[PDB]
C-alpha cells in the first residue's frame, strides 16, 4: 500500500479543514452510492462499508459476491466520498461516513432503469427492509430508521420515465438528498436523473478551474472531475475523469453538512430546492457557499459554483 | 420476451393477473404502485388492455459517467 496522499479534488472542495468538526462518522448518517458495486475489502474503504447490496436483474441480493465491483467505477466513486484518513492510499471528502453500496450497474457499467429504481427503493428501506419503522414520517435523519440521507448517482440516461421519477420523489420526501452526474456529452442540459428538480445535477471542473469540455451544461453545482485519483480494484488506485468523479465530491459535502448539523442539533436539514438561496436547507447552503466561477451568479457552465465543504458546514452550524 | 415496468391501480391489480397474458413478475415495488414484469413482446398490447394497468414503460438503459 502507498503512503496517503490527499487528491487535488478533495483539497479544492475544502474538506480537510472540516475534519476537526466532523469526518461524517455520525451514527444516523449513511450515504448510498448506486453504481457498479464496491471492492468491499479494499484496505482504504472497508471500515466504512456499512451495507453491500445488489439489485442487478431485478433480484435483490446482499451476497458479497454479487455485490462486488467488476468494473472499478463504483470503487472509485466511493473512495472520493469516504476513503479512510489513515496512512495509506487516498482520503475521501467525508472520511468517516458510512456507505451503503448499492450495485445497480453490471460489469460493463450499464444498467437498467428498473434496477436503478429498485436501488433507490433499497436506499430508502435500508437493511431492515422498512422505510419508516415507527411510522412518524421521519425517515432520513430518524435514528430509529436505517435509511440513507444521501443518494449518489454517478450515472444517467436520456429517458424520463414516470416510475423512476416517482421513486426519486419518494426519496426526496423521505428527506434524502439526491445527487447525480450531469452527463459527459458536452450537452446543453443534464441527463436523467440529474435533470429532475429534486436532484442535484453536478458538472465537472478541471484543476485549472475550467469546466470540462465534456460536462453537460446547466448543472446545479460543479466539482472536481478531471484527473481524479481514488480507490480502484483490487485494493489499488487509479486516476479517472467524468461528471461521475465530480458527483461524489458533492455527495461528500452533503454528508458533512448533515453530519455536522445532527451532531450539534439532533436533527438534519430539509433538502431544499434549486432556487434556494437561504441558509435553511442543504441545497440553499450548497448554493450560497459555492465558489462562484465564470460570470457572476449561476451560469450554464459551473451552476452556482464549486462546492466548498469548509464554508457549507460553517453556514450550517451558524 | 421483454422486460417492462407497469404503473398500476392498486384497486384493480393483482400480480396473479400477469401469468394470464404469458408473463411473470420480476419485482413488486414497495414504495410506488408499479411492478417489473417479463412478457412476450406481442403481449404488450394485452397489458395495455388491462384495466389495472395505467402505463407500460420499456426498461431503458443508463450508463456510468
Ligand atoms: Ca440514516
Ligand atoms: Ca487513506
Ligand atoms: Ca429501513
Ligand atoms: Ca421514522
Ligand atoms: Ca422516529
Ligand atoms: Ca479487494
Ligand atoms: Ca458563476
Ligand atoms: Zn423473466
Amino acid at each position: 500500500q502507498p503512503a496517503q496522499t490527499i487528491p487535488w479534488g478533495i483539497e479544492r472542495v475544502k474538506a480537510p479543514s472540516v475534519w476537526s468538526i466532523t469526518d461524517g462518522s455520525v451514527s444516523v448518517i449513511q450515504v448510498a452510492v448506486l453504481d457498479t458495486g464496491v471492492d468491499y475489502d479494499h484496505p482504504d474503504l472497508a471500515a466504512n462499508i456499512a451495507w453491500c447490496v445488489s439489485t442487478l436483474r431485478g433480484k435483490v441480493s446482499t451476497k458479497l459476491r454479487d455485490c462486488a465491483d467488476q468494473n472499478g467505477h463504483g470503487t472509485h466513486v466511493i473512495g472520493t466520498i469516504a476513503a479512510l484518513n489513515n496512512d495509506i492510499g487516498v482520503v475521501g471528502v467525508a472520511p468517516g461516513v458510512q456507505i451503503y453500496s448499492v450495485r445497480v450497474l453490471d460489469a460493463r457499467g450499464s444498467g437498467s432503469y428498473s434496477d436503478i429504481a429498485i436501488g433507490i427503493e433499497q436506499a430508502i428501506l435500508g437493511p431492515d427492509g422498512v422505510a419508516d419503522k415507527d411510522g412518524d414520517g421521519i425517515i432520513a435523519g430518524d435514528p430509529d430508521d436505517d435509511a440513507a440521507e444521501v443518494i449518489s448517482m454517478s450515472l444517467g440516461g436520456p429517458a424520463d420515465d414516470s416510475y423512476l421519477y416517482d421513486m426519486i420523489i419518494q426519496a426526496y420526501n423521505a428527506g434524502i438528498v439526491i445527487v447525480a452526474a450531469s452527463g459527459n456529452e458536452g450537452a446543453p442540459s443534464p441527463s436523467y436523473p440529474a435533470a429532475y428538480p429534486e436532484v442535484i445535477a453536478v458538472g465537472a471542473i478541471d484543476s485549472n478551474d475550467n469546466i470540462a469540455s465534456f460536462s453537460n451544461r446547466q448543472p446545479e453545482v460543479s466539482a472536481p472531475g478531471v484527473d481524479i485519483l481514488s480507490t480502484y480494484p483490487d485494493d489499488s488506485y487509479e486516476t479517472l475523469m467524468g461528471t461521475a468523479m465530480a458527483t461524489p465530491h458533492v455527495s461528500g459535502v452533503v454528508a458533512l453538512i448533515q453530519a455536522a448539523y445532527y451532531q450539534k442539533y439532533g436533527k438534519i436539514l430539509p433538502v431544499g430546492t434549486f432556487d434556494d438561496i437561504s441558509k435553511n436547507t442543504v441545497r440553499g447552503i450548497l448554493h450560497i457557499t459555492a465558489d462562484d466561477l465564470g460570470p457572476t451568479g449561476w451560469d450554464a457552465d459551473y451552476g452556482y459554483g464549486v462546492v466548498r465543504a469548509a464554508l457549507a458546514v460553517q453556514a450550517a452550524l451558524g | 420476451t421483454i422486460r417492462v415496468i407497469v404503473s398500476v391501480d392498486k384497486a384493480k391489480f393483482n400480480p396473479h393477473e400477469v401469468l394470464g397474458i404469458g408473463g411473470h413478475i420480476v419485482y413488486q415495488f414497495k414504495l410506488i404502485p408499479a411492478v417489473v414484469v417479463d412478457v412476450p413482446a406481442n403481449a404488450v398490447g394485452k397489458l395495455k388492455k388491462m384495466p389495472s394497468v395505467e402505463k407500460v414503460e420499456f426498461d431503458h438503459q443508463a450508463v456510468l459517467l
